[PDB]
């Protein structure tokens, strides 16, 4: 039972039928001037209109990158450098992925002034402190969409508003993209980070996307592919199998949510009767795949380490489980490093059934009781 | 990851709490552990222990508690972190310090011991003055 | 007739077999702690290991990257952002890829002195040049083993001996590997880039390999993967392939080598007898795969487009191709003049390429070469 879709998914299938041939029969380079390399540049620009069309991206650009990790580098540091002439001030949430977060403390190093937005015990950024702290000089603002830990959904509709085009507003839809609506002309984004794996594509690919207008610096320098932002000859077979995933969360995307999200309320519902157990993130304003659970007088590692040992794949955002150091988020939110160290993550996807939570149920609360009973805290 | 490190985990050895105990000894992260002794004629008759931790801890007491049971004072106070690391198959780096968890929770059980029943005398003998002190 | 395998090559079948299994049933992440991320963990490692001793790499670490063009900017930037305050002088080959020429040229930016080492007639770097001009305030120096381009071999063995303690040097082996011997301790690098398409693995992952104790600064910023020096989660299938074509590689370029050195003669006997033919870089000291000649009659894209015509899939570094017009670095370097260097073709051999495939070529390129002069300017 894999409860750990985000941390990897697996490549759907019809995504690989997609990518195959194109790593063995038309296996051209996109830049070549013949046959082999024009086929590779026609399979390049069906997939650029399939990641925009899944992201309602016409009126700007889809740049294909490595990864969420890289698109987010080239969104923050691309961005910044670039348009340093007009401001040096930046907002970031608190409860980013590393990926933001420690490239807005690069900037920090490079004369760039950088503000992190605080959030409330459910994860929501306060909307109030980017219109108190917004100021002629802001240039940035950073937001993801969704937060993959808590569950959280953030305000970027409402963010969006006050930021008034004054800012350029970047959003992460790492966690959202295939959960929830991704309409950037509605959230109004200005760079949009996407990662292939995340909707069942292959690892090691993604897009930032990005406004027209929008103008930035590269961070990966060389042959100048991707118009000059990005550059190495295109991984073809990767991009195509990202462009498949595109087209089938387009189609799937809806009912798939709905189901997933009918089997975390199960879960919910079911795990938080067990004594002493707390939900983490907002209870509502909630990814459909999330359920992360805490449970008092025992540790995180250990419930993940027993699940497994049942056959059952899972998470936690205990100290114990990394550095050394609690979840990030968990301590933004305001959670205490005892509380943090009971955490179970869960997080559900394509492959799961009403079986596999049965499992899920009839385990854990063993489970639970196995650890309390050792644990001096009980 | 580590081999019999998940027997002693999955199946852990003494867990409980001991009533009229003769030793309790107790001890950066989120690992938190108590070992309990009852001692007859020199010799640990029996042993318990509860810890809050990651699965080397768990492991770590279960093995430590299981070498010192039925030992005399002095063959217990021979259960070094190392002793109880290779006992089981070794540990990764970072979760060692779990193995220096248990092996210290045991040593203050021991100390303890002493410390209520006159033998002061002992804790000097014996090596374990500074831990003492550091309680 | 697929002739251009240095611009992308087919994954090696038994390098697919090894890929599928992690992207379907072990798709698990090597930072989970369960038993989908101990395979992947342990499916990782081993690959590294496999890399490492593609190139010799036990004195040294593997980092994984998104390919060549990454780990060069890893090595220039992150090597000279790291080390600055012993000193801000370069030394840069002028014929590098421009994942290595470009980067340098923003340090150049950034306050840092970069020299460019020149080359002769056959595009080879001026060891003497490296000589007179390795200051006290030399940290790195950049040379290819290679070049993809016009197939010149650099002298990597005595660039290392010129140095000995004073500059690290970075070698950019892509052209390198599956080719001719590379071994990190032999050419002394102290750093070395590898593509795995470039051997037969799959596009989109590639490594630099870091001698113990040289100190970079990361590009990419995030989760703290590949030890710090490359956040991302690993793509597991990719370092799989990648792996398993080192594993093959080990096992089989000395003969594939000797396979291609014949066929590249075959190839440079007869194109060099026709109608104006020179001969691009080193005829002697040279990767058993690059025939590049130049036409003083003709442009190279035609030369290209009326091959593939014919099903022939060549390159060239014809201004034409070029998207920014201008026509090779790499040659400008050697010499020629804009106008020579128009008409060169380039032809990369590789795995799949037998007998009849060159049999064809050479029976078809005297006519495409004929009856296109024959409406010259
Ligand atoms: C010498 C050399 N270095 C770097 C590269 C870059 O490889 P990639 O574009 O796949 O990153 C190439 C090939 O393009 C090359 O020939
Ligand atoms: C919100 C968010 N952003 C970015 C990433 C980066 O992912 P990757 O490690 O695939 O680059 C993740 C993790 O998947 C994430 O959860
Ligand atoms: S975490 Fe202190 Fe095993």
């Amino acid at each position: 039972a894999y409860f750990d879709y985000t941390s990897a998914k697996p490549v759907d299938e019809r995504i690989l039928e997609a990518m195959l041939p194109y790593m063995t029969e038309s296996f051209g380079n996109p830049s070549s001037v013949h046959s082999y390399g024009f086929k590779a540049r026609e399979a390049v620009q069906e997939a650029r209109e399939k990641v925009a069309k899944l992201v309602n991206g016409g009126g700007g650009t889809v740049v294909f990158t490595s990864g969420a990790t890289e698109a987010n580098n080239l969104a923050i540091i691309g961005y910044a450098m670039r348009n340093a002439r007009k401001g040096k001030h930046i907002l970031v949430s608190a409860v980013e992925h590393m990926s933001v977060i420690n490239p807005a403390k690069f900037l920090q190093k490079q004369g760039f002034e950088v503000e992190y937005i605080p959030v409330g015990k459910y994860g929501e950024v306060d909307v109030s402190f980017i219109d108190q702290k917004l100021r002629d000089d802001t240039i940035l603002v950073s937001v993801q969409h969704a937060n993959n830990e808590i569950g959280t959904i953030q305000p970027v509709e409402e963010i969006s508003e006050v930021l008034a085009g004054k800012a350029a507003l970047h959003i992460d839809a790492t966690a959202s993209v295939g959960q929830i609506e991704v309409d950037v002309e509605k959230i109004g984004a200005d760079m949009l980070t996407i990662s292939s794996n995340d909707i069942y594509g292959p690892k090691g690919v993604g897009a930032l996307w990005i406004r027209k207008e929008a103008k930035l610096q590269p961070v990966i320098l060389g042959g100048g592919q991707e118009n000059g932002l990005r550059s190495g000859s295109e991984n073809v077979p990767s991009i195509v199998g990202f462009g498949k995933a595109a087209e089938i969360t387009a189609m799937e995307w809806r009912e798939e949510a709905e189901r997933l999200r009918r089997l975390r309320d199960r879960i919910i519902d079911n795990v938080l009767k067990i004594e002493e157990s707390y939900l983490n993130g907002h209870p509502e304003k909630r990814l459909p795949n999330n359920v992360n659970v805490r449970f008092s007088y025992i540790e995180g590692e250990s419930i993940v380490l027993s699940l497994d040992m049942a056959g059952i794949q899972a998470s936690t955002g205990s100290a114990c489980s990394s550095t050394l150091q609690p979840s990030h988020v968990l301590m933004a939110c305001g959670l205490k490093h005892e509380e943090a160290h009971g955490t179970l993550l869960l997080t559900l996807g394509r492959y799961n059934t009403d079986e596999d939570v049965d499992r899920l149920l009839e385990v854990l609360p063993g489970v639970i009781e196995r650890l309390r009973s050792m644990s001096p805290l009980y | 990851y580590s081999d019999k490190v998940f027997d002693h985990f999955q199946n852990p050895r003494n867990v409980g709490k001991i009533e009229d105990a003769d030793g309790v000894g107790t001890v950066v992260c989120g690992d938190l552990m108590t070992i309990y002794i009852k001692v007859k004629d020199n010799r640990i008759e029996d042993i318990k222990f509860q810890t809050f931790g990651c699965a080397a801890a768990i492991a770590t007491s279960s093995m430590a508690t299981e070498m010192a049971k039925g030992k005399t004072i002095e063959e217990a106070l021979k259960i070094t972190r190392d002793a109880v690391a290779e006992a089981l198959g070794g540990l990764p780096k970072q979760k060692m310090h779990c193995s220096n968890l248990a092996a210290d929770a045991l040593r203050r059980a021991i100390v303890d011991y002493f410390r209520k029943n006159g033998k002061i005398d002992k804790i000097k003998e014996l090596g374990l003055e500074k831990e003492l002190e550091k309680m």
